[PDB]
RNA sequence: AGUCGC
């Protein structure tokens, strides 16, 4: 606060969706104060109990009943960030962990899951305070939601199907910003579809909407993206200044 | 032979043992086939250049689970035994450990969920309290003020004041024991008022005290 | 975007004019340099008045 | 034979109570330990320097025999069991449980360097300059 | 509605996402985050806190330099379940009764609620008795 | 300022103490070339070997030659640092080191006071400094790096 | 409000250049009671007293909370009770198959020698640690119980789990020198993933 | 204090 220039002022890359990237004051504290973005959301904590019990009988060896010298293959698994134990076959636990995640016998919006694999690592994260957001999921090079939910969304005018059981259905995932750096991230349905030798076919999450990333205040500014984007953020500021 | 020596008969034999682990509701049901005299069969079944076994259940405390195999070189496991007659003895050498596999893990879950319902519920806050008027009924005073009042109000209150013999008996006995004494001890080895434990101990005897007005007095010794 | 993509749009420059409008990614990219120029503002403003 | 194809089936038992409490000891595959060459050994808890949780004192043979010790796992299992299969001279198998598992490791029968001389002093004039010869003045 | 068999028409449009996202808000709703984390502190964290692990206890001193049969009496304190009651108000008479937040403005109250516990009390002196426990919702 | 370090490609010590018989048989005609190097006190001067490797192309930049990085070493330590090298006629360029001693005084009298650190380990101490230290043609302290500029 | 991520241990380049590179580890008990626990392990540069051996940038340190005087990482090793070489070895790197690890380690070895027993070193963490106090045994007992209480205590808070610690203490060393070999990215300062 | 104005 008030002589100090530093690089936790300028809008980093990973506040893609996650915070609001033109909604942060015009005076000193610029940067400083963010404004959430509007998809964004914020993980309420949860114990890490369960994802123990189920790692121990999946096939996580125990750290005192192993033996160090036999470990240079294995890779390390971490439960907030507490080096619970190790495994021989990472690929096979991801998939099946995941899965879970999917049918939720551990809480979607709770636990984050990421693998390093060019360290040999699997942190995951159920600890309160990481921010998240919602984007659907793709398998096979497409989407794996279909017109059919659709059909119940509408259906929800007099039905009790809602963005729950979307999320139940599993075609839908909740990822933080450690996460986010190791999926394969389609812009738009349209993009994954045309796709053959465009670009890539790895693709595992898709956007609901890219207009998505942009905070509260920024919203109320039509065609953002035609504007010189400081341009934006004095709008942010003086939207919120109006009376009304 | 005493309790401090380690029996290595059980060595000297090299016998070996199975290391088998085992999920804690197999083991919590077997722990309540207490003493039936079995809680299943084990059957191995063997090929070229490949090994099958596998666990059965008693049919009778289930009112297949295969085993994977364990790698021991990395650590040279042995088992001793600590006896209720106090002996101790080395019962023998870890040569396989393995892992007890569950017939389905995915559906299981469903239980397993509930599983960790049963062990698991401190069904907490949980239930608000609508409203409530117990800030508490007003007596006359504390029940057990009156219970202190009662004890009070129990003989002990006035002191013996009268016979300065008998209380110059005491002082002397407590001279017998030890050469100094707290007034605070004082008063409740006699069960005499301050005051007059001050009267008799200005006329026989004096006073002596240390640090921060902790003081002790005795029957002049010479 | 893919690892390692050094081509022009992946990082940095934008194909777009203001009347065109800029893709999402050229949207975001933008706002990190307009921040630039936010930040400087405020930085430089209080280090020349000193 | 066994090489080609076998086929084995013993029943499994479980006593009510055992009469004694049967405890792992594990050592490090590194110090390639062989019982072969132990012909005596002492186990005594630790504890003059202060029962149950105390570590453990292994001795083994005489006094110029190698000495270990012993250190307590927190628990036997914080959300499973082990368990120990034997076999039985009638053909089955007996199931026994594990009380403690208890991790065994080496040490020196005669090292000691000992720091409450002035080793540490000799540190803050550390400027690698001997190695040898502290070693022998001791 | 689905079966993934006669099914061919995966195919979805914009006019179809925003049905997703109203679903999203219509559900969720723009301050969320907030409310989440308060309903999680109470329906967690403050009974988790109470819950501790600090039972306290206390004993007085006695046989003060004299003594003999028994009794330093020891007294024990433990905490049980934590409840929670709508946000209430109570007059200068004495009454209470509920508070609604337009109320609360404009007369400067603070909105609050009040806070109960479960206390016992619990007397296994050295001897004499044991059983003699209280429970209590203060 | 071009540095020992900047040139070097890599070092290595070994426990060679019979050049006669050196312990990289393909060394072995570099020893045949250096047997009139003071033949006398190759029982005085220290048994261990320390070995350079250099790189071509940063000695191509240089343009230097082995024996000004041998007569440069050789001036700066001094004469206890004794020096001999591989022939020219190769692509790679290779530097053998060994430690000449005091010679007439180390009769062991009251205990040589050195306090018996082994000799090698003086010998790191000196690759060490011959790393940070040396500056062959390196004139100055500026750094390390020289950009040369055509103005029109 | 946003702060720095718990339970997880992440390298700086800072400014100090006597430091290297350091492993920073903030480790509480988001779930406990709220202490703090910053264990650093720091490695030192630029430097070696005199003909040392030629180059002090791997006298790797450690920071402890409420310790007076930086320690060497192997004394903390040694206050675990692994005094075996090879076993602390093996928690700091479990591929002693790479020579180059080897030789990093090395000196911090070196380092080593003049302690070599647990109590004593134990001894010296509490007189670099404490207030003064010639009662040698207590200085123990209580050192004792700062790196069973006070040290990675997300790790634990018991000697039942003492050998937990153990890895993690030795996996930030490892991740440290990963860092130092620099086949390890450096960590950056502002990444949201490690945000709360 | 913080928010905020240029």
């Amino acid at each position: 606060r008030d002589g100090k220039l530093a690089k936790p002022r300028q809008l980093h890359n990973t506040l893609w969706g996650m915070v609001c990237p033109a909604e942060t004051p015009e005076g000193h504290a610029v940067g400083l104060v963010k404004n959430l973005a509007l998809m964004a959301y914020i993980s309420v904590g949860s114990q890490p109990s369960p994802i123990l019990e189920f790692l121990e009988e999946w096939s996580m060896e125990n750290l005192e009943e192993i033996s160090p010298a036999a470990i240079a293959d294995a890779t390390k698994i971490f439960v907030n960030g507490c080096w619970v134990g190790i495994h021989k076959d990472p690929e096979q636990l991801m998939n099946t962990l995941r899965k879970l995640r999917r049918q939720m016998d551990i809480i979607v919006s709770e636990v984050s899951m990421i693998r390093d694999i060019r360290e040999r690592e699997i942190r995951i994260y159920t600890d309160a305070g990481r921010i998240c957001r919602p984007l659907l999921i793709v398998e096979k090079q497409k989407l794996l939601l279909k017109k059919r939910h659709i059909d119940q969304l509408k259906e929800r005018e007099y039905n009790n199907y809602s963005w729950q059981d979307l999320v139940a259905s599993g075609v839908v995932e909740y990822i933080d910003t450690l996460e986010e750096e190791t999926v394969m991230l389609a812009m738009t349905p349209d993009d994954l579809q045309e796709k053959e030798v465009a670009y890539c076919s790895t693709y595992t999450h898709c956007e609901i909407h890219p207009s998505m990333i942009l905070g509260v205040c920024a919203s109320i500014i039509p065609f953002p993206d035609h504007n010189q984007s400081p341009r934006n953020t004095y709008q942010s500021a003086m939207g919120k200044q109006a009376m009304g | 032979a005493e309790r401090g020596e380690l029996d290595l008969t059980g060595a000297k034999q090299n016998t070996g043992v199975w290391l088998v682990k085992v999920p804690k509701y197999l083991s919590q049901q077997w722990a309540k086939a207490s003493g039936r005299g079995e809680v299943g069969k084990l059957r191995i079944a063997k090929t070229q250049g490949r090994t099958e076994v596998s666990f059965t259940l008693n049919e009778d405390l289930a009112n297949e689970h295969p085993f994977v195999l364990q790698s021991v070189g990395g650590q040279t496991l042995t088992v001793f035994t600590e006896s209720s007659s106090d002996k101790l003895s080395l019962e023998g050498i870890v040569v396989q450990r393995a892992e007890c596999r569950p017939a389905a893990s995915e559906n299981y879950m469903r239980l397993k969920r509930l599983q960790i319902e049963e062990s698991s519920k401190p069904v907490r806050l949980s239930q608000q309290l609508d409203k409530v008027v117990t800030t508490n009924y007003k007596p006359v005073a504390n029940h057990q003020y009156n219970i202190e009042y009662e004890r009070k109000k129990k003989e002990d209150g006035k002191r013996a004041r009268a016979d300065k013999q008998h209380v110059l008996d005491m002082l002397f006995s407590a001279f017998e024991k030890h050469q100094y004494y707290n007034l605070k001890d004082l008063v409740d080895i006699t069960k005499q008022p301050v005051v007059y434990l001050k009267e008799i101990l200005k006329e026989i005897g004096v006073q002596n005290v240390k640090g921060i007005h902790k003081n002790t007095w005795e029957l002049k010794p010479e | 975007f893919i690892k390692d993509d050094y081509g022009p749009e992946s990082r940095g420059f934008v194909e777009n004019s203001y009347l065109a409008g800029l893709t999402p990614t050229e949207f975001f990219f933008h706002a990190m340099g307009g921040r630039e120029g936010l930040i400087d503002t405020a930085v430089k403003t209080a280090e020349t008045g000193y | 034979g066994p090489s080609s194809q076998n086929v084995t089936e013993y029943v499994v038992r479980v006593p009510k109570n055992t009469t004694k409490k049967y405890n792992i000891m594990a050592f490090n595959a590194a110090d390639k330990v062989n019982f072969a060459t132990w012909n005596q050994a002492r186990l005594e808890r630790d504890l003059s320097n202060k029962p149950e949780d105390q570590p453990w004192l292994l001795r083994v043979n005489g006094k110029s025999g190698r000495k270990f010790k012993g250190i307590k796992k927190g628990g036997v299992t914080e959300n499973t069991s082990y368990y120990i299969f034997t076999q039985c001279p009638d053909g089955a198998f007996e199931a026994f449980p594990v009380h403690n598992w208890y991790n065994f490791t080496p040490l020196a029968r005669h090292r000691t360097l000992t720091a409450e001389e002035a080793e540490e002093e000799w540190e803050r004039r550390n400027k690698v300059l001997n190695h040898f010869s502290i070693m022998q003045q001791r | 509605y689905d079966e993934d068999d006669d099914e061919i028409t995966p195919d979805l449009w914009q006019e179809a996402c925003w049905i997703v996202i109203s679903s999203y808000f219509d559900e969720k709703g723009l301050v969320r985050q907030q409310l989440d984390s308060f309903d999680e502190f109470i329906q967690m964290s403050v009974q988790r806190i109470v819950e501790d692990a600090p039972p306290i206890d206390l004993q007085a001193e006695a046989q003060h330099a004299s003594g003999e049969v028994e009794e330093p009496p020891r007294y024990l304190l433990k905490f049980e379940q934590i409840y929670l009651s709508k946000p209430t108000h109570w007059e200068r008479d004495g009454a209470p009764s509920p508070m609604m937040p337009n109320e609360a403005r404009l007369r400067n109250l603070t909105y609050s609620a009040p806070l109960y516990v479960d206390i016992t009390k619990t007397v296994i002196k050295e001897g004499e008795e044991q059983l003699q426990t209280q429970h209590q919702k203060t | 300022h071009t540095t020992l370090r900047k040139v070097t490609a890599n070092t290595a010590i070994y426990y060679d103490p019979n050049p006669q018989s050196t312990v990289v048989a393909e060394d072995q005609e570099w020893v045949n070339v250096y047997y009139e190097m003071p033949d006398f006190d190759v029982a005085r001067i220290s048994p261990w070997l320390l070995r350079v490797e250099l790189d071509r192309k940063h000695m191509t930049d240089r343009k230097l030659t082995m024996e000004q990085i041998a007569e440069k070493i050789n001036a700066g330590f001094g004469d206890d640092l004794n020096c001999i090298f591989n022939d020219d006629n190769a692509e790679k360029l290779v530097l053998r080191i060994r430690i000449m001693n005091s010679d007439e005084n180390k009769m062991q009298e009251e205990e040589e006071v050195v306090d018996k650190m082994d000799d090698d380990v003086f010998l790191r101490c000196i690759e060490s400094n011959m790393l940070t230290d040396m500056t062959l043609q390196g004139i100055e302290q500026i750094s390390k790096v020289y950009m040369h500029l055509p103005q029109t | 409000q946003e702060k720095m991520a718990t339970n997880t241990v992440y390298v700086f380049a800072k400014k100090d250049s006597k430091y290297a590179y350091t492993g920073e580890c903030r480790s509480c008990l988001e779930n406990s009671s709220r202490p703090t626990s910053t264990i650093w392990v720091s490695m030192l540069a630029r430097g070696g007293q005199g003909a040392k051996k030629s180059a002090i940038g791997q006298r790797i340190v450690a920071t402890l909370p409420y310790i007076k005087q930086e320690v060497p990482i192997i004394i903390v090793f040694r206050a675990l009770g692994f005094v075996s070489d090879r076993d602390i070895l093996e928690h700091i790197i479990y591929d002693f198959e790479d020579p180059e690890m080897m030789e990093m380690v090395k000196p911090s070895l070196d380092e080593a020698f003049v302690i070599q027993e647990q109590n004593v070193a134990l001894n010296f963490i509490g007189s670099r640690g404490a207030k003064p106090g010639v009662t040698k045994e207590k200085r123990i007992k209580y050192a004792k119980e700062v790196l069973q209480k006070e040290m990675l205590p997300h790790v634990g808070v018991s000697d039942f789990c003492e050998t937990k610690k153990a890895y993690f203490l030795g996996y930030m060393v490892h991740r440290l020198l990963l860092a130092a070999l620099g086949r390890r990215e450096l960590d950056d300062r502002d990444h949201y993933g490690n945000k709360r």
